[PDB]
């Protein structure tokens, strides 16, 4: 690390996000924080050869251990997901402690944010941009569950916007992890709204399915303004669902954690979802809501048949446009590897015009 | 936190049996 003068100007040696290691001189500029707390420090900075913001999130690295967050980011390359593109380490606050530092892609808005305007507003967010996102969220989770990779935190504050052109890309990978049949794995993970039911029992060998939860919460929220299963205990998000969803029975107990199948709780009537929502509230949207909050995991739609859901239908209409008036983003550049869970769904997301 | 089933399975009982008609 370095510091010019041409403004204060910084300049490193980083290794690029993609292919072998080839680092290179990197200098930018224009830099502030952006985002603070126990994970490290996130700054905005502008690249002096380009011009073009990046966020650079900074946090503690212990160097005799490989940090998991880098190593998943680097596998990954979707128009959905956050691009790395450079890291380099560096000394910070703490004498004597190396700091990593992930230089990506800035994008100035997140689903959150937005949502949070329309509850300020007491509006609703428009059902097009409900299906833009959502449909952008599954896609990406479709690219990174081929890898056999669980986010393991999906929430709107994690879904970053880009507000002219209704793009959504995934961040934080801070909690990923390659899940692997036979392996367990924490159950202390996903933040609080979005848990999985199964998490909240303490399951340890849960799926990648635990997303497709999370999403479920994130439609939920974007359709009803506010969190549908909140609450600060595991037993209060679990009263909250199951006021909604009814008592699961023993065997969808079973599917999420055997170790309850005993107990007997109370059985609580399931709320129809069309009285859960607003009565404005497009079926499709509901149909689709009720195929993600499943109580069994394996009974969660993929992110991949999500995308083929008929709530996405009109995504797929050729005449299609953002209220601002331009065209919706990329949607149906689906790849091999993007498509390998099931490829007969592609003469559904690929709509005939789309092939031209 | 890492609750063992007893513990945990008491709380929600307690709780669900408030919230029932
Ligand atoms: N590439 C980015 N561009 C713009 N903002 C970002 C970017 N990455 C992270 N942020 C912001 O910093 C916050 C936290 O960063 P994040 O990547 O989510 O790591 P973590 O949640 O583990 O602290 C996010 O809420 C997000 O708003
Ligand atoms: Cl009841
Ligand atoms: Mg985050
Ligand atoms: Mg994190």
């Amino acid at each position: 690390m370095k510091v010019s003068r041409d403004s204060k100007v910084t300049t490193v040696v980083a290794t690029p996000g993609q292919g072998p290691d080839r680092p290179q001189e990197v200098s930018y500029t224009d830099t502030k924080v952006i985002g603070n707390g126990s994970f490290g420090v996130v700054y905005q900075a502008k690249l002096c050869d380009s011009g073009e913001l990046v966020a650079i999130k900074k946090v503690l690295q212990d160097k005799r251990f490989k940090n998991r967050e880098l190593q998943i980011m680097r596998k990954l390359d979707h128009c959905n997901i956050v691009r790395l593109r450079y890291f380099f380490y560096s000394s910070g606050e703490k004498k004597d402690e190396v700091y990593l530092n992930l230089v990506l892609d800035y994008v100035p808005e997140t689903v959150y944010r937005v949502a949070r305007h329309y509850s300020r507003a007491k509006q609703t967010l428009p059902v097009i941009y409900v299906k833009l996102y959502m449909y952008q969220l599954f896609r990406s989770l479709a690219y990174i569950h081929s890898f056999g990779i669980c986010h393991r935190d999906i929430k709107p504050q994690n879904l970053l916007l880009d507000p002219d052109t209704a793009v959504l890309k995934l961040c934080d990978f801070g909690s990923a992890k390659q899940l692997v049949r036979g392996e367990p794995n924490v159950s202390y993970i996903c933040s609080r709204y979005y848990r999985a039911p199964e998490l909240i029992f303490g399951a340890t060998d849960y799926t990648s399915s635990i997303d497709v939860w999370s999403a479920g919460c994130v439609l939920a929220e974007l359709l009803l303004g506010q969190p549908i299963f909140p609450g600060d205990s595991g037993v209060d998000q679990l009263v909250e669902i199951i006021k909604v969803l009814g008592t699961p029975t023993r065997e969808q107990i079973r599917e999420m954690n055997p170790n309850y199948t005993e107990f007997k709780f109370p059985q609580i009537k399931a709320h129809p979802w069309t009285k859960v929502f607003r009565p404005r509230t497009p079926p499709e949207a509901i149909a689709l809501c009720s195929r993600l909050l499943e109580y069994t995991p394996t009974a969660r739609l993929t992110p991949l048949e999500a995308c083929a859901h008929s709530f996405f239908d009109e995504l797929r209409d050729p005449n299609v446009k953002l209220p601002n008036g331009r065209d919706t983003p990329a949607l149906f550049n689906f790849t091999t590897q993007e498509l390998s869970s099931n490829p007969p769904l592609a003469t559904i997301l690929i709509p005939p015009h789309a092939r031209h | 936190i890492l609750v063992e089933p007893q513990k945990f399975a008491e709380e929600l009982i307690h709780r669900l049996e408030a919230v029932q008609r």
